[PDB]
């Protein structure tokens, strides 16, 4: 969730 | 009775009865287990899903590939793949039909031993053979003189085979394969902030590779275009609905087959290993190989890889040669098809090791026929 | 003129001039905003607060960290942080000194580009660089051969850099970090009766985490020690002065560093990512890497972590090999110590990108010597 | 002033002043370039490394041999080997001492010019000579007649030297040598599941070849013993501490010297090329030769190789010719030793091409000799 | 890692 997709 | 043909590929298991023109069973070679405690006991869960089951239930499972670079790393996982191959995917009692096993070149003696032991003693197959995958690849095009460049999820290999006899001393293996290109695809997608870490996420990246990557013909000019216009870049949407843009990365991933330095592998690229195997072949025969470079296995499916292999190996060959890259459709499952072809034949009907032979002579029969 | 070294950590920013052995300023990297209407017009209050001002006003602000997992999730709250870093905490004009920033491995390429634009076009710096956090550390350790496990509030990195020549392909980034363990500490403290919810309570949990918690040398045995005895019970007073008695919780909270399965991440423990990072490197250098394993960043400060690390990699690694977890006191700021050294190491004086270069090559200049 | 003696071997460069009975410098003839980026700029890192520096730095370098099979492949790389020899390995200015270069028989005539031109014009040698390697070997063995079987890393050379002269018509250059032998070890290791690919990894294999491998006096008898009992099995652990377990492989590798078929080589085996050389001689000197079989160069060191060579070549010769194998210790260095003796002769001290002779005649000095 | 001493 910090990254774009993914986390 | 019809013999059973099984292509033990590192990423996908292709299998069927002898004489089928295409495999019946085609499934990812995955064994799964649950990542979390089960709480709705009335569901009646099962402890390890396999194949398309594991791929259906993806995000609640850890996903194990039991085969790494042709080496069977986990045997009880692989034994479950074969159990599912036989009783469920093909629906057959493997103790009542002969069995044809594919195997990768330059793969250790113990792998064949344990394959043999499991077939002859877990599954009690009545007769069996283990074929060098490239033999089957060449046979699948109906030709009987050439060099095969096989490139699966786990192994890339070059095998010269002349009048149907292999050249064993002239074989090459390069472990840079489809999984490794999936690995590098992760890393480069991370540049645009698209992180992928879980095995489940790995499978997403595999899917992405399989539909937006392509072999650039001309890397320098391409990458100069990619730094000049957004027109080369496009998009895909996750099982989570959100869109992801694949760009410079599209070509950068598959470029690695020609430049293994990009994954920090000093090993030569696929054009260099093909050349370097042709140049291991006797000076007479090199012409006969250049008209007969056959590609096989699923990572040979990248668009333009034939064009690139040609335009590259062109430079490695002398001028005045018919450098022709044999890249047909069905190269996807070619290895298996070749198995089915060869399995149908009375000459090959001499080759199959009888269970009784192995039973009496122990591993000493296979210790020969592996060469 | 003296350059400035600033580490943009996900939890706390460390900054100062070059040459010094400790970073003068430590504003915990937090921006915070009034949770309610301001009523006393005579107080002279302000829109939002930062660092220790945010900590001072904590019980009436919603707190946001504008860096997560190293990604700068919000650019205006990061730029507020830099405005306070320079003009309030350090009382220096960044448009009169070169500046060195720090950044995580594998962070999205866009982050470096935005940072650069904010430095060159908000703060008008003369020249700039962005060192890869791990790298700086080995400088801080002196040793130019080693593998750095850096673990802070956000990221965790395990770079191996050898003979001073890196090995980028072997880098592994695990997004388990100090924030993640703060968040897990909330869950386990609930089991004995204590509720923590607000952003402000997250900092109280952080205080409990920085004082009473420690790493078990063997989880099962120490677990059993609780189950048998009160001997590991200790207590902490909240701001109310009420004491909260926590136990079985200390050696559980950080056991997550070795078992991320406790927190529903998939990837292996920091010991396993350490061993697996070494195993990516070419087989010669491994002997030297095992003898030069370096810890850095605030989450490496748990008591017992070295003992556990050393035994854990001693299980994974070979027998007839020596394992040296080089973990000094002051491991915490062993980055704005390495950056101090790097800006002092006058051979580096060509590396600072000049504003004139950035004003010609645009954001593309930042990809000079990074991963 | 004393002369300098240099042995331009394929694998290791043996060098030192004349009269000495052991060389003062012995190092692997490797130019090793970076595999990766030198991020820690404070190292003072080198554009390339050589000899023991490259072998220490093995894990981060691409190791290139400048001599392959027996010919120089890249002159500037060889030139670096020479530069390093003088200034670093011996710590001398090459302008200041006479110099001897070893050379192989039937090396094409242009090579002599390139070597000569480099030694006078790059290295300013005050006098120079170039010598047939094999002659030096017998010379060192004292005897004034015999057949040499010299084998290093690149070429196996057989020469019958008679009345102190090489007989050129009888010289059997064989392209099988240490390096080629190294490759085959890689394969037979692969059978048992050990892998090695990088050019760094090649040098690890070289270390194994020089330790565990040996020559069995009769192949299938030994192999039958080894197939019966694990008593013939030994081990040696890599830099990464894991032991390798090895039996059957130990005699199997150097068997190839007697069986070039194992590698698909069309050329005859080591005893064979020796006989095949003997038979070409002036018939009267046949018995003069058979009592005078002389072995040399690093590949000649394997235990049991002399006893095998005797039982082997005894078959080829008509019996009662009294074939005897000269193979004491120190035969690792006979070639360089010979030059050290030759360079001690006062007559030879007259016979060198002087610097003044080359400075008047240029490379044309060789055209009287080369035909 | 597959390989017994290599991958
Ligand atoms: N359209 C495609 N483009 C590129 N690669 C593909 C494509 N389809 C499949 N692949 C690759 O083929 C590999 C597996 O091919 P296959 O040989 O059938 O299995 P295995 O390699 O296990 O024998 C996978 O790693 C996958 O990445
Ligand atoms: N004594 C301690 N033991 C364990 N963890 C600690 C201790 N002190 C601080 N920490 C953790 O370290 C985190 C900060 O990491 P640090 O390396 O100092 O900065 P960054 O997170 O920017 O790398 C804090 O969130 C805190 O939870
Ligand atoms: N004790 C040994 N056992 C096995 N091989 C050896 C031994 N000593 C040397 N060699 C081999 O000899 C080769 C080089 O022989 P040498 O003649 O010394 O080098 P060059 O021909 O380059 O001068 C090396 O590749 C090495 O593997
Ligand atoms: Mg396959
Ligand atoms: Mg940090
Ligand atoms: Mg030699």
């Amino acid at each position: 969730p910090a990254w774009x997709a993914x986390c | 009775i019809a013999a059973l043909v099984v292509d033990n590929g590192s990423g996908m298991c292709k299998a069927g009865f002898a004489g089928d023109d295409a495999p019946r069973a085609v499934f990812p070679s995955i064994v799964g287990r649950p990542r979390h405690q089960g709480v709705m006991v009335g569901m009646g869960q099962k402890d390890s899903y396999v194949g398309d089951e594991a791929q259906s239930k993806r995000g609640i499972l850890t996903l194990k590939y039991p085969i790494e670079h042709g080496i069977v790393t986990n045997w009880d996982d692989m034994e479950k793949i074969w159990h599912h191959t036989f009783y469920n995917e093909l629906r057959v009692a493997p103790e009542e039909h002969p069995v044809l096993l594919t195997e990768a070149p330059l793969n250790p003696k113990a792998n064949r031993e344990k394959m043999t032991q499991i077939m002859f003693e877990t599954f009690n197959t009545p007769a069996m053979y283990v074929a060098i995958q490239a033999v089957l690849s060449l046979y699948a095009s109906g030709r009987t003189t050439g060099i095969v460049m096989d490139s699966g999820d786990g192994v890339t290999h070059t095998v010269p085979i002349y009048e149907g006899y292999a050249l064993p001393h002239a074989i090459l293996r390069l472990d840079l394969a489809g999984r490794d290109l999936t690995d590098y695809l992760m890393k480069i997608l991370t540049e645009r902030g698209y992180s992928f870490t879980t095995t489940a996420e790995r499978e997403i990246v595999r899917d992405i590779k399989e539909k937006l990557c392509y072999v650039a013909l001309d890397f320098e000019q391409e990458m100069a275009t990619a730094a000049s216009s957004s027109s080369l870049e496009k998009s895909y949407e996750l099982p989570d609905g959100q869109v992801i843009t694949i760009g410079n990365e599209r070509f950068r991933c598959p470029e690695a087959l020609f430049q293994p330095s990009f994954l920090g592998m000093e090993s030569c690229g696929i054009h260099e290993t093909t050349f370097n195997s042709i140049m291991k072949c006797d000076v007479d025969i090199r012409k006969d190989l250049y008209a007969n470079t056959v590609l096989s296995g699923g990572t040979t499916m990248y668009p333009g890889i034939a064009d690139r292999m040609q335009k590259e190996i062109t430079a490695l060959a002398p001028s005045t040669m018919k450098i022709k890259i044999i890249a047909p459709p069905e190269r996807k499952y070619s290895v298996w098809i070749g198995g089915s072809i060869l399995a149908s034949l009375s000459t090959f009907q001499q080759m199959w090791i009888s269970k009784q032979e192995y039973d009496e002579s122990g591993p000493s029969i296979v210790h020969r026929k592996c060469f």
